[PDB]
């Protein structure tokens, strides 16, 4: 129910799907390419680890024409989750500091109510005073 | 938070009279005090403002005075339609800036009278429900006493009879009291003999209506 | 040509809510200052709260504070004094009238013009109707009229025929009976002639329950 | 479309300039060199993917001159292309976060402001009061 | 006490934890695999550095089964220690624009209360002098 | 030209100095390691560029122990001037958040200035009003 | 912005006599005008201050009145020190409480006296740079009214003698007038006979003191 | 022990700058209000600037506006009139008095003590020291003096023998020339056997120039 965490549980249950079309859909267009080695599931699994992330090590990558187009979608997919995970921590802390800025404008705000009304206070104070200068001096 | 004391509660005083109503104040008003005449039934009407001057449609039979706290109303040659409930009010404070004093009721007083009675027998009607209703009614008296007993076979009866006068008239300045009898018919088939007792101040002989039920 | 008109009294079980309206029609209450003034049911009058909607002022009496609010909008014309909290003491009749606000000397005359009021019943007590019953003569000068008995809340009125009997009429003030209902006798005094040749009916209207009643009175 | 799109769908178009001139221009100037498969176009198309998002296999590489200096180039658009991403994450995020500044501060003053202005009126009151407890009184 | 030290040089010493746990527990995974050189601990200590800042060489790595879980766990931290060293140049150069909004609205506000103020003596001064028209004129 | 550039072109040539540290130090002690090609210079240049951006091609890199020490220093580096290209252009950006922070000031003072103390002319306005009251009405 | 009008710019009156300055305002000051008698050289004094009473130090002859606008200071039994120039402020104001009138300056009027004219040729190294100046003295008079004219070779000479009068003296109570026929030496040795002509309030015959240039 | 203190008039050629500080001693310049008020020279009373520190609030003549600025320090004890463009109108002696401000009923006494004033020369004309010449006398009455001629600014002395001839002298008040310098003769009547028994000497001091000087007046 949190649109926090069906925003940010919701996107990376998401990227698992960039994590299980990319070791699946690029690794079957990997079974007999000349240097295929990324054509089992279980061992190409190495392979969009080192491309999200862009690690990037070696030891499974194809060679094929639509096993590169499902390859730069996985990648793609590592920076999307950098963004993401950048601004679930920037919110925590950031959400601290306007926390902060409560206490900040609850003090500024505070000092701006009670001892500024005070005035109007006196206001009618100097005011309640010639009303009585005049018919207490008077009538 | 200004206080006020009007004087006295009512009076009594006959036409052509000089009446003098009497408000004195808990603070320093300077002259924001008005009158109003407020006649049973409607709304206050207004007659003096400045403590001073009156409003523009009032009699100039009354005058408003002043003593820095104590203001007075007066009525000279007191017409016989300045029958009325009188407050003193003031405007100056600033809780503001209403305040009414204890008003002050100006009835009027003439020669003693005689309650005229007549009696109404419990509606037939009324007993084809649960209960019967005998009722006394006085009708135009004056002094507002009155002492009316009830009698169901001429033994007197107790705490069962409600009275209600009307208000001085605007004419006959007279108050009409009305006494009522109420018994479950059970009871009021009981006895036979219903009489209302009278008594009064101008009364040489306690008037006693009465009536015969059934017949 | 001025005039006020307080509306919205009713009858409301302790501890309510009621919004009375205080339709001014004869000024600008733009520039003028609307009080509400509330008479107790029998006793003497009291001021409740008011409010100048020219400075963007309202006042309410130490009698009440945390349930009622004056208010108003001017816009439409209207003053509304906002009742909350009710307690059975505020059982009133509600007037509302003006006095000019600090103008010129205006301002000196008091409450210069007061609405006819209306009336707020708090109480628990449920509405009730009461049956009129019949007052009969008996013998120049008779002396007969109706009762309206058991009934509730105030105020009931009767008139005798549209406006057909105006003097020797003398309704009397409502009393309220340990029952808790009010009751009240409306008698008029006739010559004996008319008995038999004038016929007396009485016109009753409790409009708090819904009853009307005419009920013609002979010998 | 949206600017968004003509900054962002702009950058993305501007980035395929960078991944069809590094399978171009350093496969081309490896068409001869000690050690060079990135020799044809279509198949060190490959080469310009692992640079930008640094993955780095090492199936598709130069050992040339002119074909490192025409690399370095692939591998600069690559973050040039990640902050103009974590650029506009925070250009719509922080334009609902801009909805709510708007909604804020707006909301604050309007209502300060006018709680300054009931303290003025609260003198227009009091001075026409005293301006009658005055000539009024006097005449 | 700084807080941004034991926040940045306290995550950034729980990052070596995770360079101290990826040459540790993948390159012991590594000593009997079909193609292991990610054996020893003091070679294999080139794995987790290519892995957190995803570098990705490829001279040292696993084809194990935990030894790839136990990798995952490698690049994760790489990019914690990114942003956490992002906050601690954002809590400085901030500190700096902290600088600047303290002595701007300090400045502005101390001033504005005061231009009120003395709108206020100006007020003081009048109600003075009005007295002194008033008592000590007619007395 | 402020402490931007004295900020970013100074950390960007701070940067210079771990992409010289980084083909000078661990290219020399990789000059006779079982498989060294980082030996040369020249050709060990294609080394540091891998590292920093964190590509990792492969065509070039150490299996000593003090040749991997001065690696890691490489790819610190390469993150370090990513968070400084990103404090050059929020430097820009924000450069005119404080422009238009400029307009927004100018606007909301210049209307709490001049339309402020104009209630102040107001104030003496209807003070010498009852200066005259007094004694137009009294003497 | 009030104004002032004092009055009158001066008078002249005996010891003893009672004098009285009016003073009248452009507006409408209440009581916020105050009375100043300055004495030649020295600061002024304050005398009056609500126009109504005096300092706490002044002689009890100085008296303050009003008419709403007009003011007027008055002095009965004119003392012999009390020969000042006197000043009528306000304070009343908004422009700051300051403003004075043109003031009046009281000077005694004593009996006509004798008061003597003299010469005085050109000194010789007057000469001796490039200017000669010759100078007439009236010596101790009384009405400061004195018309000395000059007259180069019996031709009347324009514009170019400046006049300065002593202020009048603490015993004789007589003005001494002095006028400065100055001229360049060329001009000076251009003619031969410079005379002095003195007219005046109590001269028969108008002095005619005189030199020739070089004996 | 009240009192003030002008202090700062000076020589100044015209459209100058100047400060003036009228240093208080007997009260505290926090709750009083400061006048500077300058008479010409030679001419009627004039009010130039005053500041009631109490409140925060000045006040300057119509007669001077963006040229002139009284301001106060209190912590320090003193006004200060500031003068800036200067004009060849400004010359005269300036004072500056106080006014209880407005408290209890002090203020209705208004300029209660000034200071004695400094003097302010706005003129482009420079510092001289006079050169004096002696006027000869000629024939028991006789008239002799001396000549301060071409001097520069106000004001001089001129005694005879250092307070020796003191009857007899009258010594006139300066006035300025066209050139732009005072001159001024101080006669003495005297009997004239004196001319030859008793000597004559005019002490003359112009202070602004640091110069004085004394003549024998030989027939």
């Amino acid at each position: 129910s949190a649109l926090q965490w069906r925003a940010a549980g919701a996107a990376t249950v998401l990227l698992v799907i960039v994590l299980l079309a990319g070791s699946y859909l690029a690794v079957l267009a990997e079974r007999g390419a000349p240097g295929a080695q990324l054509i089992t599931y279980p061992r190409a699994l190495w392979w969009s680890v080192e491309t999200a992330t862009t690690v990037g090590y070696g030891d499974l990558y194809p060679v094929t024409l639509w096993g590169r187009l499902v390859a730069v979608v996985v990648m793609v997919a590592g920076i999307t989750s950098f963004g993401l995970v950048t601004a679930a921590l920037a919110t925590w802390f950031v959400g601290q500091e306007q926390q902060q800025q409560q206490q900040f404008v609850r003090h500024s705000e505070k000092a701006a109510e009670e001892a500024y009304t005070r005035t109007t206070r006196a206001l009618h104070e100097r005011f309640d005073r010639l009303e009585r200068m005049l018919d207490d001096n008077r009538r | 938070d200004i206080q006020m004391t009007q004087s006295p509660s009512s009076l009594s005083a006959s036409v052509g009279d000089r009446v003098t109503i009497t408000c004195r104040a808990s603070q320093d008003v300077n002259t924001a005090v008005a009158w109003y005449q407020q006649k049973p039934g409607k709304a206050p009407k207004l007659l003096i403002y400045s403590a001073s001057f009156l409003e523009s449609g009032v009699p100039s039979r009354f005058s408003g005075s002043r003593s820095g706290t104590d203001f007075t109303l007066t009525i000279s040659s007191l017409q016989p339609e300045d029958f009325a409930t009188y407050y003193c009010q003031q405007y100056y404070s600033y809780s503001a800036p209403v305040t009414f004093g204890q008003g002050t009721k100006v009835e009027i007083k003439r020669t003693v009278a005689a309650p005229s009675v007549f009696i109404f027998p419990p509606s037939d009607e009324q007993l084809k429900s649960g209960t019967a209703s005998v009722v006394c009614l006085l009708n135009n008296f004056y002094p507002r006493e009155a002492k009316v007993q009830w009698k169901v076979d001429n033994a007197l009866q107790s705490g069962n009879s409600q009275e209600s006068v009307t208000e001085q008239d605007s004419k006959d300045s007279t108050y009409s009291l009305s006494s009522t009898l109420t018994l479950s018919k059970a009871d009021y088939e009981k006895h036979k003999v219903y009489a209302c007792e009278v008594t009064h101040q101008g009364l040489s002989s306690p008037v006693t209506k009465s009536f015969n039920r059934g017949e | 040509e001025v005039q006020l008109v307080e509306s919205g009294g009713g009858l409301v079980q302790p501890g309510g809510s009621l919004r009375l309206s205080c339709a001014a029609s004869g000024f600008n209450i733009s520039s003028y200052s609307i009080h509400w003034v509330r008479q107790a049911p029998g006793k003497g009058l009291e001021w409740v709260a008011s409010i100048s909607s020219y400075y963007s002022s309202t006042y309410y009496a130490d009698s009440v504070k945390g349930r009622f609010t004056i208010s108003a909008d001017t816009s439409k014309n209207t003053a509304y004094l906002q009742m909350n909290s009710l307690r059975a003491e505020d059982t009133a009749v509600y007037y509302c009238a003006r006095q000019p606000s600090y103008h010129m000397y205006s301002w000196w005359v008091a409450l210069d013009y007061w609405g006819q009021g209306t009336l707020v019943t708090v109480s628990s007590a449920s509405t009730k109707g009461p049956s009129v019953f019949p007052l009969a003569p008996s013998s120049g000068t008779a002396a007969l009229g109706c009762l309206v008995k058991d009934y509730f809340p105030e105020p009931v009125t009767v008139s005798w025929n549209s406006g057909a009997l105006t003097s020797g009429v003398h309704t009397f003030p409502a009393v309220l009976q340990s029952s808790g209902l009010y009751s009240l006798s409306s008698v008029v005094t006739v010559p004996s002639s008319s008995l038999g040749t004038q016929t007396y009916i009485c016109n009753v209207n409790h409009k708090p329950s819904n009853t009307k009643v005419d009920k013609k009175v002979e010998p």
